[PDB]
C-alpha cells in the first residue's frame, strides 16, 4: 500500500507542477507588464 | 498600468 501512497503523492506533484506552469505563465505576463510599466514611465 | 493609462 506504500506504492499506492507514493503514486498519490506523485499525482499531487503533477498537480503542483500544473500550478507551477500557471505560475510560469503568470511570471511571463508579469515580465511583459513590467516592461510596459517601464516604457510608460520613461 | 491603469494609472499610467489613466493620466
Amino acid at each position: 500500500e506504500i506504492k499506492s501512497l507514493k503514486h498519490e503523492i506523485k499525482e499531487l506533484r503533477k498537480e503542483k507542477n500544473d500550478t507551477l506552469n500557471n505560475y510560469d505563465t503568470l511570471e511571463e505576463e508579469t515580465d511583459d507588464l513590467k516592461n510596459r510599466l517601464q516604457a510608460l514611465e520613461k | 498600468l491603469q494609472a499610467l493609462e489613466k493620466e
